[PDB]
């Protein structure tokens, strides 16, 4: 009963 | 004055993926990728909380391929090793007799790969020894534990062979009662 | 030849949880590229790598309007979820002395004041003799983390250890309603 990972967003290609 | 850190890291080649979670210093768990489950620092924890590793997963994916996008436009520039200082130090005071615990403290270095051995009177020690994951630290580095349950004897002597890309020749610290 | 990519979400509390502070910062090797401070509300470069990233993500709002929550989905959220076994961690320490030397009464050496086992890190150390409290030339070793959930530390004090001198190490923790005392004699 608990805890959130905080998602990430993704990188710009290069 | 607490902070909670959600750590991740990756690093090819060796492909080693971490994610785990920090409260003030201290690990309160990692995902293990392979179990594709979660290890809990202290089994009360377990007790107390829960979470959902398919997610973390995720994360370290993105991770894998933002690197492999910063690898590229970085013209390769390749990690640069940073030696690591090691220590030993037990647990608690020790009494012969007296079961007790003898910890490593492999701290401040980089990338998050190491080799670590205990051993006992030259002899490499395979049983009664843990450690933990890579743990992240302040200044982007790594933090390592490692720990050798023992019953301090007079003839007994110990010694914690960390290697590490960042030195010449594996790195040797001695223990012997008092 | 490695190549390494680090990933920190921080979340950062003061006075309880009142005042927060988000920060989701993406790591290259061991050089912060990109980050997201609640305390600016927008990503930021760091360095010339980030940039990019700076500017892709400031331009997805679905992106930013949730990173500009996440102080309280996230941050005040965890903190409550593990608030009891983390910000109210309670371990007493355990307090041992011993000298350092061994010579007969008349000689100098070192007393060891070993305070461990304790947690959270927060802890005061005091050194006594016969009463009198001792401020000058007390080394200590500093705070040490074991890892497990457990902190240590050791204070030495020198002297010349009379016949019927006590010395006492005197200890005060979170953990304890009172200070812990141990004694030593000649």
């Amino acid at each position: 009963a608990g805890f959130k990972g905080e998602q990430g967003p993704k990188g710009e290609p290069g | 004055e607490h902070v909670i850190i959600q750590a991740e890291f990756y690093l090819n080649p060796d492909q080693s993926g971490e994610f785990m979670f920090d409260f003030d210093g201290d690990e309160i768990f990692h995902v293990d990728m392979a179990k594709k489950e979660t290890v809990w620092r202290l089994e009360e924890f377990g007790r107390f909380a829960s979470f959902e590793a398919q997610g973390a997963l995720a994360n370290i994916a993105v991770d894998k391929a933002n690197l492999e996008i910063m690898t590229k436009r970085s013209n390769y520039t390749p990690i640069t090793n940073v030696a690591p200082e090691v220590t030993v130090l037990s647990r608690s005071p020790v009494n012969l007799g007296e079961p007790n615990i003898l910890i490593c403290f492999i701290d401040k270095f980089s990338p998050p790969v190491v080799n670590v051995t205990w051993l006992r009177n030259g002899r490499p020690v395979t049983e009664g020894v843990s450690e933990t994951v890579f743990l992240p630290r302040d200044d982007h580095l790594f933090r390592k534990f490692h720990y050798l349950t023992f019953l301090p004897s007079t003839d007994d002597f110990y010694d914690c062979e960390v290697d590490h890309w960042g030195l010449e020749e594996p790195l040797r610290k001695h223990w012997e009662f008092e | 030849p490695r190549f390494l990519w680090q990933l920190k979400f921080e979340c950062h509390f003061f006075n309880g949880t009142e005042r927060v502070r988000l920060l989701e910062r993406c790591i290259y090797n061991q050089e912060e590229s990109v980050r997201f401070d609640s305390d600016v509300g927008e990503y930021r470069a760091v360095t010339e790598l980030g940039r990019p990233d700076a500017e892709y993500w400031n331009s997805q709002k679905d992106l930013l309007e949730q990173r500009r929550a996440a102080v309280d989905t996230y941050c005040r959220h965890n903190y409550g979820v593990g608030e009891s076994f983390t910000v109210q961690r309670r371990v007493e320490p355990t307090v041992t002395v011993y000298p350092t030397k061994t010579q007969p009464l008349q000689h100098h050496n070192l007393l060891v004041c070993s305070v461990s086992d304790f947690y959270p890190g927060n802890i005061e150390v005091r050194w006594f003799r016969n009463g009198k409290e001792e401020e000058t030339g007390i080394v200590s070793t500093g705070l040490v983390r074991n890892g497990d959930w457990t902190f240590q530390t050791l204070v030495m004090l020198e002297t010349v250890p009379q016949s019927g001198e006590v010395y006492t190490c005197q200890v005060e923790h979170p953990s304890l309603t009172d200070p812990v005392t141990v004694e030593w004699k000649a």
